[PDB]
Protein backbone atom coordinates (compact mmCIF):
# COMPACT_ATOMS: atom_id res chain seq x y z
CA UNK A 1 0.00 0.00 0.00
CA UNK A 2 3.06 2.46 0.12
CA UNK A 3 3.57 1.90 -3.46
CA UNK A 4 1.61 4.96 -5.27
CA UNK A 5 -1.21 4.20 -7.48
CA UNK A 6 -0.10 2.23 -10.67
CA UNK A 7 1.74 -0.08 -8.75
CA UNK A 8 -1.06 -1.39 -6.34
CA UNK A 9 -2.19 -5.49 -7.88
CA UNK A 10 -4.96 -5.40 -10.21
CA UNK A 11 -7.06 -8.70 -11.36
CA UNK A 12 -7.58 -8.66 -14.31
CA UNK A 13 -10.33 -11.06 -16.44
CA UNK A 14 -10.59 -11.71 -20.00
CA UNK A 15 -13.39 -13.11 -22.19
CA UNK A 16 -13.22 -15.02 -25.39
CA UNK A 17 -16.17 -15.94 -27.68
CA UNK A 18 -16.26 -16.54 -31.31
CA UNK A 19 -19.35 -15.00 -33.21
CA UNK A 20 -22.35 -16.93 -34.90
CA UNK A 21 -19.88 -19.22 -36.66
CA UNK A 22 -21.23 -22.27 -34.72
CA UNK A 23 -23.99 -23.65 -32.62
CA UNK A 24 -24.06 -21.17 -29.48
CA UNK A 25 -24.43 -22.69 -25.88
CA UNK A 26 -25.07 -19.34 -23.89
CA UNK A 27 -28.01 -17.87 -24.42
CA UNK A 28 -29.03 -14.08 -22.87
CA UNK A 29 -31.90 -13.92 -20.28
CA UNK A 30 -34.45 -13.35 -23.77
CA UNK A 31 -37.90 -15.10 -24.50
CA UNK A 32 -38.54 -18.04 -27.12
CA UNK A 33 -41.75 -18.40 -29.33
CA UNK A 34 -43.40 -20.21 -31.75
CA UNK A 35 -42.00 -20.35 -35.31
CA UNK A 36 -44.49 -19.57 -38.74
CA UNK A 37 -44.61 -20.45 -42.18
CA UNK A 38 -45.45 -18.94 -45.29
CA UNK A 39 -45.89 -15.12 -44.20
CA UNK A 40 -43.47 -11.87 -44.26
CA UNK A 41 -41.62 -12.12 -40.78
CA UNK A 42 -38.53 -11.46 -39.12
CA UNK A 43 -36.54 -13.90 -36.97
CA UNK A 44 -34.23 -14.21 -34.19
CA UNK A 45 -32.42 -17.43 -34.99
CA UNK A 46 -29.49 -17.64 -31.98
CA UNK A 47 -29.16 -14.08 -33.23
CA UNK A 48 -29.17 -14.23 -37.09
CA UNK A 49 -31.31 -11.21 -36.71
CA UNK B 1 0.68 -13.69 -14.22
CA UNK B 2 2.87 -16.05 -16.09
CA UNK B 3 0.99 -19.69 -14.73
CA UNK B 4 -2.51 -17.53 -15.30
CA UNK B 5 -5.85 -20.36 -15.25
CA UNK B 6 -8.11 -20.74 -17.95
CA UNK B 7 -11.50 -21.43 -17.36
CA UNK B 8 -14.69 -23.15 -20.01
CA UNK B 9 -18.12 -21.60 -19.24
CA UNK B 10 -20.52 -23.04 -21.32
CA UNK B 11 -24.47 -24.27 -21.09
CA UNK B 12 -25.24 -20.98 -18.92
CA UNK B 13 -27.56 -18.16 -19.11
CA UNK B 14 -25.98 -14.72 -19.81
CA UNK B 15 -26.75 -12.50 -17.10
CA UNK B 16 -23.81 -9.43 -17.32
CA UNK B 17 -26.35 -7.02 -15.77
CA UNK B 18 -25.39 -8.33 -11.83
CA UNK B 19 -21.83 -8.49 -13.31
CA UNK B 20 -21.88 -4.81 -15.21
CA UNK B 21 -23.90 -2.74 -12.38
CA UNK B 22 -21.29 -4.70 -9.38
CA UNK B 23 -19.40 -1.97 -7.67
CA UNK B 24 -15.87 -3.04 -8.17
CA UNK B 25 -15.39 -3.46 -11.53
CA UNK B 26 -14.47 0.16 -12.75
CA UNK B 27 -13.23 -1.03 -15.65
CA UNK B 28 -15.76 -2.08 -18.54
CA UNK B 29 -14.36 -2.22 -21.82
CA UNK B 30 -14.89 -4.51 -24.62
CA UNK B 31 -13.26 -4.79 -28.04
CA UNK B 32 -15.10 -6.57 -30.40
CA UNK B 33 -18.70 -6.15 -28.97
CA UNK B 34 -20.43 -3.06 -27.21
CA UNK B 35 -20.09 -3.10 -23.30
CA UNK B 36 -23.84 -2.64 -23.24
CA UNK B 37 -24.98 -5.34 -26.12
CA UNK B 38 -23.25 -8.59 -24.22
CA UNK B 39 -27.55 -9.50 -23.45
CA UNK B 40 -28.52 -9.39 -26.64
CA UNK B 41 -26.76 -12.39 -28.23
CA UNK B 42 -26.30 -15.95 -27.76
CA UNK B 43 -22.63 -16.65 -27.34
CA UNK B 44 -20.01 -20.32 -27.58
CA UNK B 45 -16.82 -20.86 -26.79
CA UNK B 46 -16.71 -19.00 -23.56
CA UNK B 47 -13.27 -18.62 -21.55
CA UNK B 48 -11.70 -16.91 -19.15
CA UNK B 49 -8.79 -16.05 -17.48
CA UNK B 50 -7.87 -14.67 -14.13
CA UNK C 1 -20.88 -19.39 -86.01
CA UNK C 2 -23.24 -16.51 -84.18
CA UNK C 3 -21.19 -16.29 -80.81
CA UNK C 4 -21.37 -12.30 -81.45
CA UNK C 5 -24.57 -12.13 -79.53
CA UNK C 6 -24.07 -15.06 -77.34
CA UNK C 7 -20.70 -12.50 -76.12
CA UNK C 8 -23.14 -9.88 -74.98
CA UNK C 9 -25.61 -12.20 -73.23
CA UNK C 10 -22.60 -13.52 -71.46
CA UNK C 11 -20.71 -10.22 -70.64
CA UNK C 12 -24.29 -8.70 -69.63
CA UNK C 13 -24.74 -12.21 -67.43
CA UNK C 14 -21.21 -11.83 -65.64
CA UNK C 15 -21.49 -8.23 -65.33
CA UNK C 16 -24.73 -8.51 -63.01
CA UNK C 17 -23.59 -11.58 -61.09
CA UNK C 18 -20.43 -9.31 -60.22
CA UNK C 19 -22.46 -7.33 -58.04
CA UNK C 20 -24.35 -10.20 -56.03
CA UNK C 21 -20.97 -11.87 -55.21
CA UNK C 22 -19.85 -8.60 -54.30
CA UNK C 23 -22.06 -8.64 -51.66
CA UNK C 24 -19.33 -10.77 -49.59
CA UNK C 25 -16.30 -8.70 -49.29
CA UNK C 26 -16.20 -6.94 -45.91
CA UNK C 27 -14.48 -4.08 -47.22
CA UNK C 28 -12.37 -3.37 -43.98
CA UNK C 29 -15.40 -3.61 -41.86
CA UNK C 30 -15.86 -6.52 -39.22
CA UNK C 31 -18.27 -8.65 -41.02
CA UNK C 32 -20.45 -7.64 -44.15
CA UNK C 33 -23.70 -8.25 -42.78
CA UNK C 34 -25.12 -4.99 -41.39
CA UNK C 35 -27.62 -6.51 -38.85
CA UNK C 36 -24.46 -8.41 -36.89
CA UNK C 37 -22.68 -5.02 -37.09
CA UNK C 38 -25.63 -3.15 -35.56
CA UNK C 39 -25.94 -5.68 -33.11
CA UNK C 40 -22.35 -5.90 -31.27
CA UNK C 41 -21.56 -2.42 -31.34
CA UNK C 42 -22.38 0.84 -29.57
CA UNK C 43 -24.19 3.68 -31.93
CA UNK C 44 -20.67 5.59 -31.96
CA UNK C 45 -18.43 2.82 -33.09
CA UNK C 46 -21.26 1.14 -35.68
CA UNK C 47 -21.45 4.77 -37.90
CA UNK C 48 -17.64 4.11 -38.57
CA UNK C 49 -17.73 0.33 -39.66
Amino acid sequence: PTYGVGHQPYRVVVLSFELLHAPATVCGPKKSTNLVKNKCVNFNFNGLK
Amino acid sequence: VYAWNRKRISNCVADYSVLYNLAPFFTFKCYGVSPTKLNDLCFTNVYADS
Amino acid sequence: ALGKLQDVVNHNAQALNTLVKQLSSKFGAISSVLNDIFSRLDPPEAEVQ
